[PDB]
């Protein structure tokens, strides 16, 4: 036995099927188009901020499948003063650490925030390279207001001021602060 | 390294007889030294050697050991 | 727009009440591993919405309620509200209850997050960065490095958007299964 109730059901399924296709296609269609308008502006400024925090070198953005903007990976090529050009699986561990750094801040530049708070992301630095990460937050902090959590003294040093929390008593954290400028 | 810092504030403390201003604790300091004297004293409160007061946000700072 | 003051009291390790005035430069925030510094990110974490209370040491109790503000400069309309300076307050007591407020006005978290997602600064903006971000490009999974070019993209709202239309579709086709099912069985 055939009921109408079941039969309306059907058809409201094959209609919601038609107008929904239609938004899962275009959503397709959106990430494709903003992921790989948003790949070429961060690959516009990366070499350039690699080179700022390394102190030289070069690097290179690639898409592992440009053909599928869906899913592609992207590579990441990177030669460190002195060193060889590699990919980022075979560079040191400090290297690594200051190149992920340098994808992060070409994204800032594509994809500005008036503050940033930089939670200790500079741990895995090579300390030879750490004065070069905190004078590169100096000079942008002119147009990004940096709050920068660090255990590292040569971002200490480039800081205008300085917040020191320590439990003077036990699981208690107090708070004092110098200025440095 | 803070230790060799934190150990010049104890001294500096002990011949001193009560508080220090944090800016006289060493008569000048560049600015790679103030970090590190100002690790020194977080440090030091942690340890409970050092007493520490500050009225607000970039105040002066008044230190004194603990005995 | 730029961070004024983060006032924090019962949060985690903030037994007594915290207030740090923020520079528009470089501040930086330092002191012995462990004895807090992190906390002050999971108070401006918390505090824009996305084991609170203070749980005791040996001179003192667990408190019953945590809270803390950020207050904003607004002077260029960044956030869109009319304000010349925002307050965001998210407060939550020992019993579960949570309260929040902006400029002082309850309202709901909802309103927090809508607040800076509209302003540009949602899930997606690297306004917080911590080492997990290192480590999501670092990763030897391309999908996980992937992730991090699809936030500075923006596609959170079109993914979210397109799951939820194929999930309607499934649950639709799901239904009308039952209801078939259902139907046989009475045959």
């Amino acid at each position: 036995m055939r009921y109408k109730f079941l039969s309306e059901q059907k058809e409201d399924l094959t209609e919601a099927k038609n107008t929904l296709f239609q938004v899962i296609e275009e959503m397709d269609e959106e990430m494709t188009k903003r992921f790989n308008d948003t790949f070429v502006q961060i690959r516009s400024h990366f070499d350039q901020v690699f080179r700022s925090l390394f102190g030289g070198g070069r690097a290179e953005l690639r898409l592992t499948d440009p053909n599928d903007l869906l899913h592609s990976g992207v590579e990441i090529i990177a030669q460190p003063p002195g060193k060889k050009l590699q990919n980022l699986n075979l560079l040191s561990g400090g290297e690594r650490a200051l190149t992920a750094i340098a994808l992060l801040f070409s994204i800032l530049k594509v994809r500005p925030v008036p503050f940033c708070v930089l939670d200790q992301v500079e741990a895995a630095l090579d300390e030879a390279n750490v004065f070069r990460f905190a004078q590169y937050l100096k000079k942008y902090s002119s147009d990004t207001q940096f709050i920068v959590i660090t255990h590292r003294k040569g971002t200490m040093e480039e800081a205008d001021v300085l917040y020191g929390v320590t439990m003077q008593e036990s699981g208690v954290s107090k708070v004092i602060s110098v200025k440095l400028e | 390294p803070i230790e060799a810092r934190m150990n010049e504030i104890v001294h500096s403390l002990k011949s001193r007889g009560t508080r220090i201003n944090f800016m006289d604790l060493f008569p000048y300091e560049q600015k790679e030294h103030l970090v590190v004297t100002f690790l020194a004293v977080l440090e030091l409160m942690k340890n409970q050697l050092v007493l520490i007061e500050q009225e607000h946000n970039f105040s002066d700072i008044y230190i004194t050991g603990s005995e | 727009m730029f961070l004024k003051r983060l006032d924090v009291i019962g949060f985690k390790s903030f037994a007594e009440r915290i207030s740090v005035d923020f520079v528009k430069g470089v501040t930086a925030v330092v002191g012995p591993n462990g004895s807090g510094k992190s906390n002050i990110t999971d108070a401006i974490r918390w505090v824009l919405g996305e084991d609170i209370i203070f749980a005791g040491s040996d001179s003192r109790k667990r408190l019953n309620l945590a809270e803390v503000t950020l207050t904003l400069d607004n002077d260029d309309h960044f956030l869109p509200i009319d304000f010349h300076e925002v307050s965001v307050t998210r407060r939550v007591y020992r019993s579960g209850e949570s309260e929040f407020l902006i400029n002082n006005q309850p309202c709901r978290l909802k309103d927090i997050i809508d607040l800076f997602m509209d302003s540009g600064l949602g899930k997606e903006a690297f306004s917080i960065i911590s080492q997990g971000k290192v480590e999501e490009i670092l990763s030897s999974k391309a999908e996980d490095r992937r992730s991090i070019f699809e936030e500075a993209a923006g596609v959170l709202k079109y993914k979210t958007r397109k799951k939820k239309a194929e999930n309607k579709l499934f649950e639709t086709q799901d239904n009308l299964n039952r209801v078939e099912d259902i139907l046989h069985e009475l045959e």
